[PDB]
Order: C-alpha cells, then sequence, then structure tokens
C-alpha cells in the first residue's frame, strides 16, 4: 500500500512536469492568438454586464 | 484519474476578473509591501497578491496602505498587483475540525480532507460580556491527581501552566487531553471538551510525533490541533490563538464545553515583537511590544463560561508560558499571571528529582479552586492539603534528632509526595484517584514502605476493583463520598494492607 | 479560451508510464513465509524423569 | 483452571512450609505457575489471525 | 548580458543599492553578480525601494566600487553546484572550490533558498544514532535523523568534539557527512582539512564520506549568513536527491546568530533583544525546520553553538535551545578534572530517554547513574564542609561509586592523541549499558576509581585495575 500511495504521488508530479511541456506548448501556438480573441471578446461581454 | 478530477476543477474556474480596486506595490521589503491603490480597504482585510501572497492591512496610511505578508517574500517583487478580497480574516468553525490539524487559514496540514466545517467565521471578536457569563461550578478533571486535587480546574476559566522550556510542557498539556477521552465517551456535551491544542513555534516534526501520539491513544475525533508551526509565519502565529478561539466558539455557542490550550504565549510574543518591529512601533518594556498586555488579554477573555440564557457553554482555557530562566518577574509573565485566574508553575528541581508530575504546589493556585472540585475528591483532600504544608515545613527537617511528630509527617509526607507521582502519558480515573488519597488520609499508606507504595497502587486499585467495583462506581457516580463510603473504604484499606 | 485550451491539452496529452510489478517487489516488503507446525511445548518426557523424582524425593527431609 | 492451579499452588507453599525437603516443590511450582501466566500473556499477545483482505 | 543592468548608486558598507532600469524587475531574494577584479561580487536582493531601486547585502568585500557600475542578475538565490562529486571538496560560499579539485558539480547546480517541508512531508524516526562515546550514549541517547546540540560556552574544544563524532560516528556511517564551518577560523580549518585527509574521510583518492564546506570569518557577514544556507542546499541534496542519509554537522551557530543580527541591522531593521535581530526566531525555524527526517531520507545534523559567558538566558542560546532535538552541554569544570569529553552528565537532556524507548533496563540504569552521580553533587557540600567521615556509610559507598562511575566517563579519545596522546576507545552500546550496571551493583568498587580514569569499558577497567596493581 505504502509504494501504491507513492507511486500516486509520484505520477501525479511527473504528469504535472509534463503539463509544464505543454503550457510551453499553448503560449508558442497562435491559439494564443486565437484564444486571445475569444478572451478578449469575453471580456467585452463580461464587462459590459457589468 | 485523480489527474482528470483536478482538470476539471480548473475548468470549474472561469469568474468575472472584474476587480474593483487593485493595488500596485510600491515598494517590498521586509514583508511590508507598501500599496497604492485598495481606497476602500476595510482594515485587517484579507488581500491577495499576484504572487498569490496572503495578508492583512494593519497600516491604512494615507498615501500607502502597508500590507503586512503572512506569505513569503520570495516571489514578491514591486509592482505586484494587489487583489482586494474584501473580506476580513475568517477561518471554518464547526465540528468539522475534530481530528484535523489545520493551519490558521484552515489548510489540513495533516491533508485530512478539505476541511468541511460548519461555517467560516472570523478570527477576531470581542469577549463575551458581564451578563452573558454564569459562575464556574461545573469541574474538569485532568486524570492528574494533583491537578484535580490540589488545583481543581473548572470550566470557562483560565489558569497558567507556566514551567520552564522543554520541561516536557507539553506533556503535562497532553496529560489532560487524554484523560478528556474518558469524558468525551460519556454522552453529556458538557462531559465532552473537544480538546484544541495550539502549537505555536512548534516545528512540524515534533507536532508529528504530537500528532502520532494522539492518534495512538486515539485522541483524534475531540482533538483539533491548530498549528502554526516554527516556520509558519509571525502573522499567522500573531493571528493563531485567536484564529483558534473562534473554532471554540461554534462549540461554546452551541453550549458545548471544550478546553484551548494556548502553547506558548511566549512564542506569539516574539511574533508580534517581529510585527511591531517591522512595522518600526516601539518595542515595550523588555523589547517585546507595549500592547502586548492588550493583545494577550484580548484573547484571554474570550475563555469564558456563557450564561445558561447563553446556554450554559464554555471555552476553558489553559495557557502555557514558557519561563526562560524560571522567572515569573519577566514582563510577559508578569502581565500573564495578572490577566489569569490561577497558574500552576511546575518546578524543575522535582522534574529533575524524577517527580513528574513536577508542579510547585506553593506557586500553584487556583481561584475557582474548590468550587470546581468534586466532592468526593474534596472531602479526602482537604486534608492533603494541609498535610502538604506541614511537610514543607519538615522538608527542611530531612537535614537526625526530630521531634516524634515531625518525624512522623516526615514519613507521611515522603508516601504522600510519591502517591502524587504519575507516569507521564498515563492518566487515571477519579474514581480511582479518590480510594488511594483516603488512604494516605487515614495514614495507611504511612505504613507501607516508600518501594512498596507503587506496587500497593496498583494492586490496591485491582484488589478494590475486584473486592467492590460496586463501591468504585457508587464513587463515581455518587460523586460524593458519604459516610457509609469513607467507613467502608477505610476498612477496604484495613484490609488491603494487611495485605 | 485558455480554460479551455489548458483542460484539453493536458486531458488529452496525459502520459502516464507503468511501473513494473518487479520495481514494485523492489519498494514493498515481501511475503513472509508460512511458519510450520514444528514440535509442540512438551513437558515431563522420558521416564528418566520419573525415576529421579520418585528415588530423589523418596523423603522429606526431618 | 489456572486459578486452581495457583491457589494449590500457594496452599502447598504454606504446607511446605510446615514440612522440609519440599522447599524445591514450591520451585517447581513456582516455574509452573510462571509458564501458566506466560502461557495468559502469549495468548494475550493475540495478534489478529487473519489478513485484512476487506480494507487493505 | 541580461537587460537587468542597475548601476550601483550607494555604497554603504555591505549594503549596496543598485538602480536597476524600469522595464527591468528584480525580484526578493535574487543573486546579482558584478563582475570585478575580485571574482563576480554577490549582492542577494533584500528589498525593493521603488522605481527599480532595490538594496541588496553584498556576500564578497565592498573595497575599490565605483558607484555607477553595471550589475547583471543571476536571476534568484544563488546557486551552489550539486552533485556527488561535491565529497570531499571545500567549497565556499558561492560555490566556488577551496579544495581546488576543479570544477565542483556533477551536471548540477542548485538554489540554496528552499522550503522547509510541510507537515505531510514530514516522517518520524525512533531510530537512534549511536555515538560510540559511552557516557553520551548512556546519558544522552542520540538518534539518527536528529537535530543534535552542542551547546557549550567558549571553545570547549568545540571542534575536538565533532572531530571524535566524526572519527567514530562518521566512519562506522555509511551515508554521507556535511562539514558546515560558519565563521571557523582558518587554523581550525587547516586542522580540520588536514585531520579529515588524515583520518581518510577526505579520502583522496575514491569518494570522501564527507563534503566540506569552509567558512572563514574574515568573509563579510553576508557571507557568513548564506554559507549556512549553502551547507544546508547540500545536505537536502544527499538527503533528497542522492536519497542517502546524511550527517550534518555545523559549526558554529552563535557565528549564524551574530552574523544574521549584524545584516538585520544593517537592513534597517532594528534589531530586537540583546541587539539580535528580530527575525531570529524565523530565521532559525527555516533553517531547523529545513533539517528533518523526511520520507526522502535522513539527516542528523550536530550543530555546534557558542553561548556566551555561558548564559543560556541570553535569547540567542534560549531561541536556538527550543528547536534542537538532542541537547548536550560542555561544562569546564568536567573539563579541568580531565574528563574527555567534558558534558555535565546532569546538564545533559536528550529527547530520547523515555523507558520503554530506550528500554526499560537502560532506563533503570540511567535512573540510577542519575541519582548516583547527583548523589555525589549533593553530598559535595557536606564532605566539604562538615567532612567526608560525618557522612552515612551509604552515602560513603554512593560516593566511591560515584568516583568511579565519574572517571568511568572519562574515556580518552582517538582525536586527543593529540591532546592528551591516550587513543580512543570506541564502546559498543549494550556493552557500556553492561558495564555501568556492574558498577551500579558495586560489583567493581574493589576497583580503583583511577583504574577507571582515562581508560574504557570493563575489560579495560580491570586491566587497569591490574596494570596499577602491577
Amino acid at each position: 500500500v505504502r509504494y501504491e500511495a507513492s507511486l500516486r504521488q509520484l505520477e501525479q508530479r511527473q504528469l504535472a512536469k509534463s503539463v509544464i511541456s505543454r503550457v510551453q506548448s499553448e503560449l508558442g501556438n497562435p491559439k494564443f492568438q486565437e484564444k486571445v480573441l475569444q478572451q478578449s471578446i469575453s471580456e467585452i461581454e463580461q464587462l459590459l454586464s457589468k | 484519474e485523480v489527474s482528470s478530477i483536478l482538470e476539471e476543477r480548473i475548468k470549474g474556474v472561469s469568474d468575472e476578473a472584474n476587480l474593483n480596486e487593485t493595488g500596485r506595490v510600491l515598494a517590498v521589503g521586509d514583508g511590508i509591501a507598501r500599496v497604492f491603490g485598495l481606497n476602500n480597504i476595510q482594515a485587517e482585510e484579507l488581500v491577495e497578491f499576484s504572487s498569490g501572497v496572503k495578508g492583512m492591512a494593519l497600516n491604512l496610511e494615507p498615501g500607502q496602505v502597508g500590507i503586512v505578508l503572512f506569505g513569503s517574500d520570495r516571489l514578491v517583487k514591486e509592482g505586484e498587483l494587489v487583489k482586494r478580497t474584501g473580506n476580513i480574516v475568517d477561518v471554518p468553525v464547526g465540528p468539522g475540525l475534530l481530528g484535523r490539524v489545520v493551519d490558521a487559514l484552515g489548510n489540513p496540514i495533516d491533508g485530512k480532507g478539505p476541511i468541511d466545517a460548519a461555517g467560516r467565521s472570523r478570527a477576531q471578536v470581542k469577549a463575551p460580556g458581564i451578563l452573558p457569563r454564569r459562575s464556574v461550578h461545573e469541574p474538569v478533571q485532568t486524570g492528574l491527581k494533583a491537578v484535580d486535587a490540589l488545583v481543581p480546574i473548572g470550566r470557562g476559566q483560565r489558569e497558567l501552566i507556566i514551567g520552564d522550556r522543554q520541561t516536557g510542557k507539553t506533556a503535562v498539556a497532553l496529560d489532560t487531553i487524554l484523560n478528556q477521552k474518558r469524558w468525551n465517551n460519556g454522552s453529556d456535551e458538557s462531559k465532552k471538551l473537544y480538546c484544541v491544542y495550539v502549537a505555536v513555534g512548534q516545528k512540524r516534526s515534533t507536532v508529528a510525533q504530537l500528532v502520532q501520539t494522539l492518534e495512538q491513544h486515539d485522541a483524534m475525533k475531540y482533538s483539533i490541533i491548530v498549528a502554526a508551526t516554527a516556520s509558519e509565519a509571525a502573522p499567522l502565529q500573531y493571528l493563531a490563538p485567536f484564529t483558534a478561539a473562534s473554532i471554540g466558539e461554534w462549540f461554546r455557542d452551541n453550549g458545548k464545553h471544550a478546553l484551548i490550550v494556548y502553547d506558548d504565549l511566549s512564542k506569539q510574543a516574539v511574533a508580534y515583537r517581529q510585527l511591531s518591529l517591522l512595522l518600526r512601533r516601539p518595542p515595550g518594556r523588555e523589547a517585546y511590544p507595549g500592547d502586548v498586555f492588550y493583545l494577550h488579554s484580548r484573547l484571554l477573555e474570550r475563555a469564558a463560561k456563557l450564561s445558561e440564557k447563553e446556554g450554559s457553554g464554555s471555552l476553558t482555557a489553559l495557557p502555557v508560558i514558557e519561563t526562560q530562566g524560571g522567572d515569573v518577574s519577566a514582563y510577559i509573565p508578569t502581565n500573564v499571571i495578572s490577566i489569569t485566574d490561577g497558574q500552576i508553575f511546575l518546578e524543575a528541581e522535582l522534574f529533575y528529582k524524577g517527580i513528574r508530575p513536577a508542579i510547585n504546589v506553593g506557586l500553584s493556585v487556583s481561584r475557582v479552586g474548590s468550587a470546581a472540585q468534586v466532592k468526593a475528591l474534596k472531602q479526602v483532600a482537604g486534608s492533603l492539603k494541609l498535610f502538604l504544608a506541614q511537610y514543607r515545613e519538615v522538608a527542611a527537617f530531612a537535614q537526625s534528632d526530630l521531634d516524634a511528630s515531625t518525624k512522623q509527617t516526615l514519613v507521611r509526607g515522603e508516601r504522600l509526595t510519591q502517591l502524587l507521582k504519575q507516569n507521564q502519558y498515563s492518566p487515571l480515573a477519579t474514581e480511582e484517584q479518590v480510594p488511594l488519597i483516603y488512604a494516605g488520609v487515614n495514614g495507611h499508606l504511612d505504613g507501607i514502605e516508600l518501594s512498596r507504595i507503587g506496587e500497593f497502587e496498583s494492586s490496591f486499585l485491582s484488589y478494590l476493583k475486584s473486592n467492590h467495583n460496586e463501591l468504585l462506581t457508587e464513587i463515581r457516580e455518587k460523586g460524593e463520598l458519604s459516610k457509609e463510603l469513607l467507613a467502608s473504604l477505610k476498612s477496604a484499606t484495613e484490609s488491603f494492607v494487611a495485605t | 479560451n485558455v480554460i479551455q485550451d489548458l483542460y484539453l491539452r493536458e486531458l488529452k496529452d496525459t502520459k502516464l508510464a507503468p511501473s513494473t510489478l518487479q520495481d514494485a517487489e523492489g519498494n514493498v516488503k515481501p511475503w513472509n513465509p508460512p511458519q510450520k507446525p514444528n514440535l509442540p511445548e512438551l513437558e515431563l518426557q522420558g521416564p528418566e524423569a520419573l525415576k529421579a523424582y520418585t528415588e530423589q524425593n523418596v523423603e522429606t527431609a526431618h | 483452571a489456572k486459578s486452581a492451579a495457583n491457589k494449590l499452588d500457594w496452599a502447598k507453599v504454606i504446607s511446605s512450609l510446615r514440612i522440609t525437603g519440599s522447599t524445591a516443590t514450591q520451585l517447581s511450582s513456582f516455574k509452573k505457575r510462571n509458564d501458566e501466566a506466560r502461557r495468559q500473556l502469549l495468548e494475550l499477545q493475540s495478534q489478529p489471525t487473519e489478513v485484512d483482505f476487506s480494507h487493505y | 548580458s541580461t537587460p537587468i543592468t542597475g548601476k550601483v548608486t550607494a555604497v554603504i558598507g555591505a549594503i549596496v543599492d543598485v538602480h536597476f532600469e524600469q522595464s527591468e524587475l528584480p525580484a526578493i531574494l535574487n543573486a546579482l553578480e558584478i563582475k570585478t577584479p575580485q571574482g563576480k561580487l554577490v549582492l542577494e536582493v533584500a528589498q525593493h525601494l521603488g522605481e527599480n531601486t532595490v538594496r541588496t547585502i553584498a556576500m564578497d568585500g565592498t573595497e575599490g566600487l565605483v558607484r555607477g557600475e553595471k550589475v547583471l542578475d543571476t536571476g534568484g538565490p544563488i546557486s551552489v553546484p550539486v552533485g556527488r562529486e561535491t565529497l570531499g571538496r571545500i567549497i565556499n560560499v558561492i560555490g566556488e572550490p577551496i579544495d581546488e579539485r576543479g570544477p565542483i558539480k556533477s551536471k548540477l547546480r542548485k538554489p540554496i533558498h528552499a522550503d522547509p517541508p510541510s507537515f505531510a512531508e514530514q516522517s518520524t524516526s525512533a531510530e537512534i544514532l549511536e555515538t560510540g562515546i559511552k557516557v553520551v550514549d548512556l546519558l544522552a541517547p542520540y538518534a539518527r535523523g536528529g537535530k543534535i546540540g552542542l551547546f557549550g560556552g567558549a571553545g570547549v574544544g568545540k571542534t575536538v568534539f565533532i572531530q571524535e563524532l566524526i572519527n567514530n560516528i562518521a566512519k562506522a556511517h555509511g551515508g554521507f557527512s556535511v562539514f558546515t564551518g560558519v565563521g571557523e577560523r582558518t587554523r581550525e580549518g587547516n586542522d580540520l582539512y588536514r585531520e579529515m585527509k588524515e583520518t581518510g574521510v577526505i579520502n583522496l583518492e575514491g569518494e570522501s564520506k564527507v563534503a566540506l564546506v569552509f567558512g572563514q570569518m574574515n568573509e563579510p557577514p553576508g557571507a557568513r549568513a548564506r554559507v549556512a544556507l549553502t551547507g544546508l542546499t547540500i545536505a537536502e541534496y544527499f538527503r533528497d536527491e542522492e536519497g542517502q542519509d546524511v550527517l550534518l554537522f555545523i559549526d558554529n551557530i552563535f557565528r549564524f546568530t551574530q552574523a544574521g543580527s549584524e545584516v538585520s541591522a544593517l537592513l534597517g531593521r532594528i534589531p530586537s533583544a540583546v541587539g539580535y535581530q528580530p527575525t531570529l526566531a524565523t530565521d532559525m525555524g527555516l533553517l531547523q525546520e529545513r533539517i528533518t527526517t523526511t520520507k526522502k531520507g535522513s539527516v542528523t545534523s550536530v550543530q555546534a553553538v557558542y553561548v556566551p559567558a555561558d548564559d543560556l538566558t541570553d535569547p540567542a542560546p534560549a531561541t536556538t535551545f527550543a528547536h534542537l532535538d538532542a541537547t548536550t552541554v560542555l561544562s569546564r569544570g568536567i573539563s579541568e578534572l580531565g574528563i574527555y569529553p567534558a558534558v555535565d552528565p546532569l546538564d545533559s537532556k536528550s529527547r530520547l530517554l523515555d523507558a520503554a524507548v530506550v528500554g526499560q533496563e537502560h532506563y533503570d540504569v540511567a535512573s540510577k547513574v542519575q541519582e548516583t552521580l547527583q548523589t555525589y553533587k549533593s553530598l559535595q557540600d557536606i564532605i566539604a564542609i562538615l567532612g567526608m567521615d560525618e557522612l552515612s556509610e551509604q552515602d560513603k559507598l554512593t560516593v566511591e561509586r560515584a568516583r568511579k562511575i565519574q572517571r568511568f566517563l572519562s574515556q580518552p579519545f582517538a582525536v586527543a592523541e593529540v591532546f592528551t596522546g591516550i587513543p580512543g576507545k570506541l564502546v559498543r552500546l549494550k556493552d557500556t549499558v553492561a558495564s555501568f550496571k556492574a558498577v551500579l551493583e558495586g560489583k567493581y568498587d574493589n576497583i580503583p576509581e583511577h583504574a577507571f580514569y582515562m581508560v574504557g569499558g570493563i575489560e579495560d577497567v580491570v586491566a587497569k585495575a591490574e596494570k596499577l596493581a602491577a
């Protein structure tokens, strides 16, 4: 059970570092541009609701 | 897997970040960010940085609002956006923290699930009024026989456990908590004291041992451990007893009784010293801030037994003060002694001489005292106080040809001193405290050889348990010692004395 | 939105490397084997004792 | 049971008191008494006899 | 290099203020490097003061500095080199050698600031380290992964005590050790360097089971502060990354207190009680919490402390006194009596002393030893004035046993083959329990007091009884 719990913790932190690799992928892509448009219009809609 | 659940939770945040008032750090040095913005901020309000740091806002100055960071300065840098959370500090309160070691914020440092407790209520609130209280009369029994007899403790009161550093000050305290398991098992919710141990400045390894010991004795399920460890920041340490008190309020308000052990306010003091100095407020007497009296007093009058219209409840407290050289003359001890209603002063020499409990009987007083004493135990230990008084004078008579009376006192007294030894981490039941002391009172134990006192004690208890646990249960449940019971006890003791 | 992107990217791309049972064996304590019935506890064995006890203590001290 | 054995043991100690040469009878009795009390601690030192394959 | 270019504005001692440009953003706890003919001066960023004007602390000296001088930013806490190639190499504060065995580092460097492991991380242990020093073992049982503390007054052979510990425990020990010296004198340094080459713990060829971090008090207070941080991270690298258990050793942490007090004052943070920094407690806490038994490893720190004028009521020793697991106090009187070690055993308390924890026999014996010695001390006043012989025969026998025991504490030391000439004694824990038990039983009250003096175990005690007899 002890190695099982350790392995679960280890898997999540390993997969966390794989997420860091995905973060670097997102901020490179012109998904960075297209999601900025989405965020921009979302802020327009949201802030207009204020 | 579990990762998927977290990602779903992240998808579940997307909230409009229209921060009505933001701030920008102008300069951050020493964990004292000076922020430009925060126009309508409430004092002591919780602020969230870009660094994610949490803070309180002790200084609201006109040009800058001087946040005191709870967080580390490591990520903090100038210009950092300072979102105004807009909520003064609050912590979950409720029975959700039973068997939960939590930090001040409420994060479970033991990670025994995210704390789900009844409500989150603010850290500081002012102490109960005159009429919102009714006088103490309900005992609380710590299992430590000497404590229960020499300085009997009650409910919703303060009374110190002031003693020398690392004499297992925490051990003396922990013993009380352990005995509360017996009463906790008991149905009445005044008998259910939901203890709160406030581990202040205590290294995480030490508290881990504490937790482990508590787990061994299965005490984590009435125990709550508010933890501000050695690493935990001076704001957290500062607000830690206040935060803890609020948890206690839910129980108190619910009319239940509970015991909060602030250990040690001396380390709380240092944190305030650090804070005051960092805000460059002049440090009071003994370089401990001037409003330390005010700080401690604000906390310590929250320990109170409420009135019966306020649903007869309490938050009993037992502050622990660390006496650096044993100086109760030291500024923080003197202040605290004045504030509180009783003190118990453990004696280092006694500790060294292996007398554990190491209590200095003279320098221990309880003002509530015998009002909150079991009647049975009161009867059979009024005598004990007087005997010990003589024994103290006849202590110096241990340097010999002595008056027969004096020599008798010396014998009786020595046997008593050994009787009041109670090996650390083993509480005793009240129904078994009372017979033993009665024997000593009747001088039955005087005859028994000192070495054979120990053998006598455990044996006597089993002998009593076999011979008449009818008597023991009767004594326990009546809670009084009737002439018939004391008669039977004298006889029973004689029978045991014969063996 | 980045929220969607993060959600998408992480979930989709999730990489789990599995670890051998053999590696687990190293990292865990392995089972201990049966204790065996063995000899049971036995006293008064042999008529060596019987003759000895009868003969030795055929008398009490006067 | 063992309490029968031991009641008879201590009765025999004070009987052996009245005689002599039985001054090692009581020591044999003491040894068996020891082992009876030991066996009780053995039997009390009975940890669970099966795996907790329910929870664990 | 980095756009983060600052021009010095004020050299006001170690405090050196830099004026980074508006675009550029530094951060607290960073490390700035300024190329100088005196290597690269490292400045640790400790405040932001506004308009990207920081107040930073120097590590190296500040002579010849020119205000206006371009300042590169490392970009974060000082980065040492880490590896298993750190073993048997002296590492200075910035990481640069003093052993002069060229590039120290495996393939890694690490920052010297790191966080103390959380409550969840903490893993408790009741394991018992054995010193092999009989008095220490019996009357102050040590613990593996502990935080042993060599509290004492002025230079009680502080280094000597550590050397003995390294001589016994380290060689026996299979992990690594880290010897960290905070402001230690270079005479002592040269002796230690030589000494651990001699004991071969610095194994000239092959791996060394110790690593070295020698700090000199000559180095400015700033460097004195972050030599401690450096050493701490090395131990963490061993504990964590190498996974092995370690035996950390730090020397002298009062020097760490003094250093911290000084740069607090210089930072303008008005020094608190007895001139000791207001941040003393929290700084201690970061160091101390960082040293612990994790699930990654276990590290047994032995930290020397200098108690000014033997006043432990002074806040700085007293504050440290709380944080340490296994205290010992070295006393001059006992030293003068010739006993090596000089510990006053009635002034030594180790956390492990719980009756079943150290074993009931060990405990019972230790209660008896404590009483026997305590009896001699209490009776010393009576023996002194009233006279020796007026005391009870029982009391006198206890005194005689105490005098024998007192000199049975005297263990001649291997590292005092230069301080006494007489070789060491490495006495097993079980052997010590047995031999002390025997003495208490009075089985060797036919053996002279001086036939326990400066000799080991029971076998030796008998041998010296015979030797004196001959």
